[PDB]
RNA sequence: GGGGCCUGACUGCGAGGCCUGCAAGCCGAGCAGGGGCGAAAGCCGGGCCUAGUGAACCGGUGGUCCCGUGUGGAAGGGCCA
RNA sequence: CUGGUGUUGGCUCUUGGUCGCGCCUGCGUAGGAUAGGUGGGAGCCUGUGAACCCCCGCCUCCGGGUGGGGGGGAGGCGCCG
RNA sequence: CGGGGGGAACCUGGGGAACUGAAACAUCUCAGUACCCAGAGGAGAGGAAAGAGAAAUCGACUCCCUGAGUAGCGGCGAGCG
RNA sequence: GGUGGGGUUCCCGAGCGGCCAAAGGGAGCAGACUGUAAAUCUGCCGUCAUCGACUUCGAAGGUUCGAAUCCUUCCCCCACCACCA
C-alpha cells in the first residue's frame, strides 16, 4: 500500500463526499493522528485568484488566539500551520476560525470568483477532510 | 384543409419581418424593416395509422397531439362494423361536450 | 414515455413492470405488437388493481395450506396392515394415506402431493412431508393386524 | 524679434450692439467666484484679423442628481458634459 | 442550399467536452543526487513481509523512473552532510 | 328528423389590396379599407372578470356623451391615436 | 467599436523558464571548385573580443534564484466581426 496500516485505519474515519463543519472537524481530528508524537494540524485552502499577476497575491502575519505551542504559493493555494494536534477540540475550533477569517481579510480586488474554492482541514500525516469553512 | 382532425390547428398567417441594425439594447443606434410579408405557418401535420376494431384507421394530426390518437384507442367498446369511421371515437369522444 | 409490460423484454423489464421508453419505440413497436400497453392512469389502476388480486389469491393458497399443516403436525394417522412381522405382504401407498384421512380424522389429501417415492413395506414410525409450497410433515404409524 | 515668471485654450453670467427673412454668425464693457503676470496703473474668458465648417433626428460614453407605471428597488428615460 | 429541432425508433462500435474521484506526470554536471510548488515534518514505512535478484507493464532527459505476482525475508529512507 | 338555395343594407368570422399620403421612397400611410369567401339572423356580435388599476377603489356585455386629439405611438417624419 | 492574432540578430523565421547567441533559410565576407553563371562544400556572422566577457527578443514595470519564455499596462501591424445619426 503506499499508506501504512497506520493510516489505511484513517481511510475509513472519513467520508470525504460528506462536507464537515469545523465542528464536525475539530473533533473528529483526533482520531485522525496515529503518529507517535505530536502531530500538526494544518488548514488548506484554494483560493479565487490568478496568482500569477503582482497584484493577486495574499500574505500577511498572524498570532493565533491560543498562540502556536501565510502565504500563497504559485498555484493559488494556500498553507500555514494553525496549532498541534495535542490542542483541545475546542482549543482547534477557534484556531480554524481564526484563519479562515484571517484570509477574507486581504482578498484582492481582481479576485474573480470565489475566494475559498476548497478548504481541507488536515493533519501533518492525515488524510483530507473536505469541510464547511463558513462553519 | 392542412389541419388537425384532433386539435383543429389549422394554417395561420404570420408576417416575415427583414430587421437590420444594431439592437439598442447592444447600444445601436437600433433596428430597422427592410421588409415585411405575408406567410403561413402550418400546423406540424403527420399521419397515424391506428389498428381498431379489426380496422386501419389513419389520423392527420399535429405532432403535438398525436398522443390524443392513442388515448383515443384506448377507449375502444362497441364498434365491430366496418370502414368507415370510426371515426365515431372522434369529436363525440373526444370531449363528449 | 412510460409503458406497463405485457410480457418479458430482455432488460426494458419483464411484465407488469413499467419502465419508461422513447415514445417512438413505444408508439410504432411496443404497442402495436401487445408487448406493451399505456401507462395511462387508468391502465395504472388497472395493473394496480390485478396487482392486489394475485397476492390475495396468493394467501389464499398460504390461507389453507400453513391452516391444515397447523391441524396435520398435530395428528398421527395410524393405519393397520397384516403385516406378519417388519414386512407388509400388501403394502400403503399414497392413496392409501389418502383414503386413512378421508375415513380416520375425516380429511382430505391430494395424495398425489404426499412425496412417498414408491409405496411403504415393512412398518414404523413413519414421516412424510406434504404440500403445496411451504407447507407440513406428516406423522403416520402403519401397524398391524387388519 | 528675445527672455523671466505662468496656463484666463477659467467656471457662473452678461449691459448693450453689429448683422440679419428665419435660423444662425459676430463684438462686448461690466459684475461674482477663484486665479495668473506686474512695484503699480493694469492686463488675461486663446492666436494681428477676416476661412480651418455641419440644423434636427437616432444612438455612444462620463457624471450628477430629476422622473421611476401598486410600494422599496431596478429597468429605462431627463439634465450636464 | 443549409445548421438545429419535430415527426423519429432498436442494436452497436468510435470518439471529443467538461465536472468528479482514483493514479502517475517533472531534472544545471550542480545538494551523493537522475528535486514540479508551497505547508506541515524527524520522523514515519516495515518481519499485516523489507533490501534484492527473477519474469512482467508502461514511461524514459535511457540514467533511471517505475508498478504487476512471487522467489525473498529485515530492513530502507530523512534530520544529521 | 334535419340540411341544401335566396335576401337591399346592416353583422360576425376566414382571407385581404393598390392608387394615394409622406410634396421622391423602402419602414410607415391609405387600411384591416376596398374586395373575395363562409356563416347568423331580424338583428348580428359581446357578455356574468384568471377584469380593471392605485382607491382598501370599481363590479357582466353592448351603445351614446365625456374623459381626449389626453396618455402614448411615430424614417419621434407624414401621420396614428 | 469588438474579438483573435502578432512583434525576435540586415529580411525571413521558429521560439524555449532550468542558460541557450537564441534552431534554420537567405543575403553578405573570407575559403576551396572555375569556360560563363551557378550549383555544391568550409569558416565568418549581437558585440568587445583572449578564453570568455557584455548588452540584446515591440515598450515600461513586475514574478521569481532564474525572462527571448509568465504577468499588468502601453504600442504598432495582421486578421476577422459588427456598426454608423
Ligand atoms: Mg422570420
Ligand atoms: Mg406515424
Ligand atoms: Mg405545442
Ligand atoms: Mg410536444
Ligand atoms: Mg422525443
Ligand atoms: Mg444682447
Ligand atoms: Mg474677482
Ligand atoms: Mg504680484
Ligand atoms: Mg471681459
Ligand atoms: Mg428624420
Ligand atoms: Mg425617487
Ligand atoms: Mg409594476
Ligand atoms: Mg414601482
Ligand atoms: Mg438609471
Ligand atoms: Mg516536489
Ligand atoms: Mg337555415
Ligand atoms: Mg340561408
Ligand atoms: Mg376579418
Ligand atoms: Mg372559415
Ligand atoms: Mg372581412
Ligand atoms: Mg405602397
Ligand atoms: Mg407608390
Ligand atoms: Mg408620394
Ligand atoms: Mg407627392
Ligand atoms: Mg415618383
Ligand atoms: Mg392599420
Ligand atoms: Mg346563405
Ligand atoms: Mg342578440
Ligand atoms: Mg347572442
Ligand atoms: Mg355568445
Ligand atoms: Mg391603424
Ligand atoms: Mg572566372
Ligand atoms: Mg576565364
Amino acid at each position: 500500500p503506499k499508506h501504512g496500516k497506520r493510516y489505511r485505519a484513517l481511510l475509513e474515519k472519513v467520508d470525504p463526499n460528506k462536507i464537515y463543519t469545523i465542528d464536525e472537524a475539530a473533533h473528529l481530528v483526533k482520531e485522525l493522528a496515529t503518529a507517535k508524537f505530536d502531530e500538526t494540524v494544518e488548514v488548506h485552502a484554494k483560493l479565487g485568484i490568478d496568482p500569477r499577476r503582482s497584484d493577486q497575491n495574499v500574505r500577511g502575519t498572524v498570532s493565533l488566539p491560543h498562540g502556536l505551542g501565510f502565504r500563497n504559493d504559485k498555484t493559488g493555494a494556500i498553507h500555514a500551520p494553525v496549532g498541534k494536534a495535542s490542542f483541545p477540540p475546542e482549543k482547534l475550533a477557534d484556531n480554524i476560525r481564526a484563519f479562515i477569517r484571517a484570509l477574507e481579510a486581504h482578498k484582492p480586488e481582481g479576485a474573480k470568483g470565489t475566494f475559498l474554492r476548497s478548504v481541507y482541514v488536515t493533519t501533518t500525516m492525515g488524510p483530507s477532510v473536505r469541510i464547511n469553512p463558513h462553519s | 384543409s392542412k389541419v388537425c382532425e384532433i386539435s383543429g390547428k389549422r394554417p395561420i398567417v404570420a408576417n416575415s419581418i427583414q430587421r437590420r441594425g444594431k439592437a439598442k439594447r447592444e447600444g445601436g443606434v437600433g433596428k430597422k424593416t427592410t421588409g415585411i410579408s405575408k406567410r403561413r405557418q402550418y400546423p406540424n401535420l403527420q399521419k397515424v395509422r391506428v389498428r381498431v376494431a379489426g380496422q386501419e384507421i389513419t389520423f392527420r394530426v399535429a405532432a403535438s397531439h398525436i398522443p390524443k390518437v392513442y388515448e383515443l384507442v384506448e377507449r375502444a367498446k362497441g364498434l365491430k362494423l366496418e370502414g368507415l369511421s370510426p371515426k365515431e371515437i372522434k369529436k363525440e369522444l373526444l370531449k363528449l361536450l | 414515455m412510460k409503458v406497463i409490460l405485457l410480457e418479458p423484454l430482455e432488460n426494458l423489464g419483464d411484465v407488469g413492470q413499467v419502465v419508461d421508453v422513447k415514445p417512438g419505440y413505444a408508439r410504432n413497436y411496443l404497442l402495436p405488437r401487445g408487448l406493451a400497453v399505456l401507462a395511462t392512469e387508468s391502465n395504472l389502476k388497472a395493473l394496480e388493481a390485478r396487482i392486489r388480486a394475485q397476492a390475495k389469491r396468493l394467501a389464499e393458497r398460504k390461507a389453507e395450506a400453513e391452516r391444515l399443516k397447523e391441524i396435520l403436525e398435530n395428528l398421527t394417522l395410524t393405519i393397520p396392515v397384516r403385516a406378519g412381522e417388519t414386512k407388509i405382504y400388501g403394502s400403503v401407498t399414497a392413496k392409501d394415506i389418502a383414503e386413512a384421512l378421508s375415513r380416520q380424522h375425516g380429511v382430505t389429501i391430494d395424495p398425489k402431493r404426499l412425496a412417498l417415492e414408491k409405496p411403504i413395506k415393512e412398518l414404523g414410525e413413519y414421516v412424510l412431508t406434504y404440500k403445496p409450497h411451504p407447507e407440513v410433515p406428516i406423522q403416520l404409524k402403519v401397524s398391524v393386524v387388519a
